[PDB]
């Protein structure tokens, strides 16, 4: 219940800012199906089915001490909010509904206020909210209407929206799995392995033709918004390179002539040959991660593989 | 169609009419008759005068076509070719060509939707194809002047009328000499 806020340059939460919130409530996305009636046929062919669009909503008030801030503040969280800028907002939540403990009324352990004239519920360190999961959100705002009610409280109705992809954004790459030097990011909604170094956290192998991946995303990564990237020393010099992938698709590299140690950057739709100059005209093929085993099939038992991406989640 | 270049109707060159299956229940009619030609023999002047006839009772079937991809896919239809189509409650189950086919391919290159069309490319095309011969035909010439136009072939036309008078004339004083 803070509705934190990454903009480009920026980190933003509203109840550092005066600003509770009532809840967040994450719509779904909105499947846009494609349907084709046959004339005569009592059924309907599927041309296609797709997820478009994760609207959010989230009612904020705000209460001050005084009638004329009321003022300031709104603009406040206009001037806060209200971005057309892509921004990333991860939600929070509590753990417990706090309530004030017990104390003696003995001119003494008196009762704490917060800046905002409330009770601070929140005694101990171990208290306040937290990022309840390792995901964030691309999104952008939409109209707002200030009802106010009585003395200082007033509402708003906020009533976010995605911007690009209707999906739940992963923050942190695949590698910071597995280094794990950034703390934080990874919440028990992605089900781990604490085995650092095992199956099913490691994205980086060397000298193999062969080898098996586990993506933890359950919505999958065909999307080439998301940020799949790979990278590969080939290990061996041939004239064709050939690499297979379940759930995916075949990829070939055909006319083009390699050496061993030159490296390939296998970005989404896009082949760096040796980092710049790219050669992409070879069987545009992009690869796809659904979830769980992805198992790939080189052919020459590259020295090193290793991708970094991006879970995301529906 | 044999006559020579100069005589244009005194009908000499294989002089004939011919007729289709279906005539003798229709009946009397006929089309712009085969006028120009250079031709020879008459093995050519029956072959283009049935293809002059049967060209001409058109069928155009614009029908539309719908994909199936997880069905049915060793059907992605291409121009030229042969098609058994089927129409139950229509009268239908010949087999025809295609003659214009319409692809439209999203991303990864899956198809969404085809249209073609079948025999002749439609009625409409045609009409705008004639439509836009007239009007590119027009504005390639030069000759063309919106106020009063004929001067351009009314001038030409009598001065070729006028050199004919004065070839007669050459040709009465020759004879004469």
């Amino acid at each position: 219940d803070i509705e934190l806020t990454k903009k480009d340059g920026t980190v933003i939460k509203l109840s550092e800012y005066g600003f509770i919130v009532n809840d967040i409530v994450i719509d779904s996305m909105q499947i846009n199906t494609k349907y084709q009636d046959k004339e005569n046929m009592n059924g309907r062919i599927l041309m296609g089915s797709n997820y478009i669009s994760r609207d959010i909503v989230v009612p904020c008030f705000c209460k001050v001490k005084n009638r004329s801030d009321i003022a300031y503040m709104r603009d406040m969280l206009y001037s806060l909010t209200t971005d057309i800028e892509p921004m990333y907002l991860r939600e929070i939540r509590r753990k417990e509904e706090l309530n004030y403990r017990f104390t003696q009324p003995t001119s003494d352990d008196y009762v704490k206020l917060d800046k905002n004239n409330f009770p601070d519920y929140e005694y101990s360190r171990h208290d306040q909210q937290i990022y309840v999961n390792g995901k964030q959100y691309k999104v952008i705002f939409n109209g707002v209407i200030n009802p106010k009610q009585k003395g200082n409280k007033v509402s708003f109705e906020l009533k976010f929206e995605t911007t690009e992809l209707p999906y739940g954004e992963s923050i942190g790459t695949s590698l910071e799995l597995e280094e794990n030097k950034k703390v934080g990011l990874w919440s028990f909604d992605f089900n781990i392995d604490w085995h650092a170094g095992g199956d099913k956290r490691k994205y980086t192998f060397e000298n193999l033709s062969k080898g098996t991946v586990y993506y933890h995303g359950s919505a999958p990564n065909d999307q080439f918004n998301m940020y799949k990237k790979i990278t590969i020393i080939l290990g061996e010099d041939t004239e064709s390179f050939v690499w297979n992938l379940t759930h995916a698709e075949i990829m070939k590299i055909e006319g083009i002539k390699l050496k061993a140690g030159d490296r390939i950057v296998y970005d989404s739709f896009r082949v760096y040959k040796n980092g710049v100059e790219i050669s992409t005209e070879t069987n545009i093929s992009q690869p796809k991660f659904k979830y769980g085993a992805n198992k790939f099939e080189f052919n020459q038992t590259v020295q090193k593989v290793q991708f970094d991406l991006k879970f995301y989640y529906k | 169609g044999n006559y020579s270049g100069e005589e244009t109707f005194e009908h000499a060159g294989l002089v004939m009419e011919a007729r289709s299956a279906l005539a003798e229940i229709y009946g009397d009619i006929h089309a712009e008759p085969f006028k120009d030609g250079k031709v020879t023999d008459q093995e050519t002047m029956d072959k283009e005068l049935q293809s002059r006839l049967k060209k001409s009772l058109k069928q155009s079937l614009s029908l539309d076509f719908l994909v199936l991809r997880e069905s049915y896919p060793e059907a992605d239809p291409q121009p030229g070719d042969i098609v058994q189509i089927k129409s139950t409650k229509l009268g239908l189950n010949d087999l025809v060509r295609i003659v214009q086919v319409k692809t439209i391919r999203g991303i990864n290159n899956v198809i969404v939707k085809q249209d073609v069309t079948l025999g002749e490319f439609n009625r409409e095309q045609r009409y705008m194809k004639k439509v836009n011969t007239a009007a590119n035909y027009v504005s390639g010439l030069n000759d063309v002047n919106l106020s009063n136009p004929s001067k351009a072939a009314e001038n030409l036309k009598s001065k070729v009328a006028s050199i004919a008078k004065s070839t007669l004339d050459l040709m009465s004083r020759t004879d004469l000499i």
